[PDB]
Parts: structure tokens; sequence; C-alpha cells
């Protein structure tokens, strides 16, 4: 089997510490911000009555 | 202890707040127990009116 | 042993919008430390809170007092005779959980309860050790020595008595969590044992029952769960006893998505303060979203955005951004038509479903095939 050393066998630095090394497959959207639930509720109906 | 009557009376007690929890089968069998506790003592008409 | 967490979570790790920093939790924290006096949770309280106080050292004078009899204690009456199997040795471990592991640390109660399961021969054990550093783990973020323990109980130590390991699942409701495991498994042994819970030791039953209800709601949505968590006997009951989960659960199961937000906004926060929290409150809360999303596209054609946002809380605007981000995301299928305002469902039939799935595993299985073809044969 070709190792593809013509292609340098790009090292991780230093095998640094990871973020997590958790087991937790994620996906794109656990990444953005969000502000609790309540507060947009409010924020947005006491403008038509609540 | 051998009064029964009055364990009767608990069971079906048991019973009904079971019922009232939605505890059905758990209700379900604690009126199962009532009934063979009761199918061997006087069980007066008002308990057998009661438990039925 | 050591239930409410410890507090710990609660306790200066929930900072910020949380704001959880010192209240009267640090007082049932710093009861159940003075009692069997610790200094381990006392190690990020000698760096960041509560540094260089009079009382960090002032308690620590006669812990290390008690401590160090204890030690003695367990020392001569482990030299002195030879009990063997489980014996006064498991006893010192089992203290030193309640000690180091509250002195210090879990390493010498680790290594010592290693060495008394070399000792011993019967079981209890194991799963004494498998949820003492699960919760230490929980302390520390360990989840290696959890999964290697939860293997060796129940491929191995599983062959004589049974009944245990099942609420050990609380791995599971944050191991894989995020896309299948804050459900599905996490939800079919909770199911399967909140008849016969007899576990006490980690959490009380109305704490169980509202795990239950929560991870068996995202594993369930309408497939049936009525079966299972809404027909189930001592979860209906223990719903008597929780009047807040109950609303929250059956507002989702009778479209009353309304009160089923808010309902889920009270669920996010005090999920927000859990051992729970830091896995995935984020996440739950997105994926209960998606669910009655899609619970209410579904039995629809077109929806208008009025519609949904009056029989779904609020904003018109919130709900267009967040069918656009979801159906982004791929799940909740259905398009957003703008100022016209509607919602149009696109769920295929059976048959078109049928095909692209087969097209899908059809690809998968052909690559499979053409690889292992090319390299046989050269």
């Amino acid at each position: 089997d070709d190792e593809f050393e013509e292609f340098p066998a790009e090292d991780w630095a230093g095998l640094d510490e990871d973020e997590d090394a958790h087991v937790w497959e994620d996906n794109w959207d656990d990444d953005n911000v969000e502000d609790d639930f309540s507060n947009q509720l409010r924020a947005e109906l006491e403008k038509h009555g609540y | 202890m051998d009064d029964k009557a009055l364990l009767v009376e608990v069971q079906l007690l048991e019973s009904k707040t079971y019922h009232a929890l939605s505890n059905l089968p758990k209700a379900r069998a604690a009126l199962t127990s009532a009934r063979t506790t009761a199918n061997a003592i006087y069980c007066p008409p008002k308990l057998q009116a009661t438990l039925d | 042993p050591k239930n409410p967490d410890l507090r710990i979570a609660q306790l200066r790790f929930l900072l910020s919008l949380p704001e959880h920093r010192g209240d009267a939790a640090v007082r049932d924290e710093l009861m159940a430390a003075v009692r069997d006096n610790n200094m381990a949770p006392y190690y990020e309280a000698l760096c960041k809170s509560l540094d260089w106080q009079i009382d960090v050292d002032l308690l620590n004078k006669m812990k290390k007092a008690n401590e160090d009899e204890l030690k003695r204690l367990d020392e001569e009456l482990e030299d002195a005779e030879k009990n063997l199997g489980e014996s006064e040795i498991r006893d010192a471990m089992m203290a030193k959980a309640e000690y180091l592991c509250r002195i210090g640390d879990k390493e010498g109660a680790l290594t010592a309860f290693r060495k008394t399961y070399d000792k011993t021969v019967a079981l209890g054990h194991r799963l004494d050790i498998v949820f003492y550093l699960l919760r230490i783990g929980l302390f520390y973020m360990d989840n290696d020595l959890i999964t290697r323990n939860t293997e060796k109980a129940k491929s191995l130590i599983e062959e004589g008595g049974d009944w245990d390991r099942r609420n050990r699942l609380k791995v599971y409701q944050g191991l894989y969590c995020v896309a299948i495991r804050d459900f599905k498994q996490a939800a079919e042994l909770f199911l399967d044992t909140v008849s016969t819970f007899t576990s006490y030791e980690l959490m009380d039953y109305k704490t169980f029952v509202t795990y239950t209800v929560y991870v068996s709601m995202i594993a369930l949505e309408r497939p049936d769960l009525r079966e299972k968590v809404i027909k189930g006997a001592e979860i209906l009951e223990v719903l008597h006893s929780l009047p807040a989960v109950r609303q929250y659960l059956f507002s989702l199961y009778e479209c009353r998505y309304s009160v089923f937000f808010q309902s889920l906004a009270v669920v996010e926060q005090e999920m927000k303060k859990d051992w729970l929290f830091a896995p995935h409150y984020r996440y739950y809360v997105r994926e209960m979203r998606i669910h009655a999303y899609s619970q209410l596209l579904e039995s629809y054609r077109s929806l208008t955005l009025g519609y949904m946002a009056e029989a779904f809380g609020v904003g018109v605007e919130f709900i267009d951004q967040e069918l656009s981000r979801f159906i982004a995301a791929g799940r909740l299928h259905c398009k957003i038509d703008k100022v016209n305002e509607i919602v149009e469902t696109n769920r295929p039939d059976s048959k078109n479903w049928q095909y692209q799935e087969t097209i899908k595993k059809g690809d998968l299985l052909l690559n499979r095939v053409q690889k292992l073809s090319r390299v046989i044969n050269m």
C-alpha cells in the first residue's frame, strides 16, 4: 500500500489538546448564537399586546 | 392482623387513589387483591356494593 | 452516597447569563462539605472562588486531622487482619470514596477499588465503582472510564445476577446525544426501567421521571409515544405529582403549541442548570422546536404564516426566520413563501422516498462493491 509520501504527511503539530475530545457527533447548527426563548416571545408580542 | 374488613377498606381506598392517579394497572392489581381478601370475609352489603 | 451533584455545576460554573456563582446553593455544597470534611471540592476553590480566605484552611486543619485519623483506622484494620474478598478493604475504599474522592481525588480511590476488585468476587462492588466514577467523571469530565466500566459490567459482569446496569445509561443521556443518544437508547432503557426504579442512589424518582419524559418526547415525537409515555401508568402518576412536566408533555401531544413553547422555555432554563445543561440544552431545545414544527406542518398542505404565529406562540417574522433556518439545515420538509405568506409542505410520497432511499443505499453498496472488486484481481 502506498503511503503517499509525495504529499507531505501533515503532522498534527504535537497532538495538542483538542476542543473536547468528546464522542459527540454534532451538526453545523450547534455553533450559532441564541438568547433563550421567553425573552424572544415577550419581546415580539408586547408590541401587539402581551 | 386478623382484621380484614378494615383491610378491605384500606385496599379499596388504595385502589381508588391509584385510579385517581391514572395508575390504572396498579389500581386494578390493588382492587383484585381487595376482592380476593373480601371473598373470605363477611363483606357487608355496603362493602360489597362499594367493591363492585 | 453523593446525590445532589455536589451542587458544583450550579456552583460558579453557571456564571454570566445563568449567573449562578453565589447563593444558598454554595451553602448546601458547604454543608455537604463540612460533614465528612473534604478538600477535593476545594481544589478549584483554592484557585478562583474563596481562594485564600480564612475558612479555606480553618476547615482544612481538622479536615486533615479527621481524614488522617480515619485513614489510620483503615490501615490498622487492613494490616492487623487479613480479611478476604468483600472485606474491610472494600470498606476502606468505599470510605476512600466518601473520603479522598471527597478529600482530594478519585485516583487513589480508583486504584484502591481496582485492587479490591482483583480481591473481590461479587458484582455490586463493580457497579458501585461504575456509578462512583460516573459521577466523579461528571465532576471532572470523564467518559472513557464510564464506558470501560459499563462494558465490563454488561458484557462480562452481567452473567450472574441482573437488573442493575439499566440506569447507568445516564451516561448515554450525554454520550452521542446531539445526534442520536439524547434519545432513542437513552429513552428505551429509561422506559424499560421506570416501572422498577430501585436506584434511588443516583437520583430521586421524580427527577428520574422528568428525565424519562424529556428524553422520550425527543426520542419519540408521535410514533405512538402514548403507548409507553402517555398511557404509561407510573409516568402518569409522577406527572400528577409534577404539573409542569405533565403540561409540557401533553401540550406537545395535544397540539397546544402556544403553551408548548412556554413549557419548552421553562424546560430549557431548568435544563440549563444540571448535569444535563452543558451537554445539550441548546440541542434539545432545537430538536423539540423542529419536532413541534414538523408535527404542525404534517396534516397540512399550505399554512399561512399568520396562522402559524397565532397558533404556535408568536412571531410571524420569528417563525419565518426559524423555518428558514431549519429548512436550510435539511430537516423540516417544507417550503416557505414570502409576502404571499404561505408555507408549503413538500413531503414526498412513499414511492418517491422509497426511490430516493434506493438510490442512496444502492450507491453506498455500489461504491463498496466497486472498491472491493478493484482491490481484488488488481
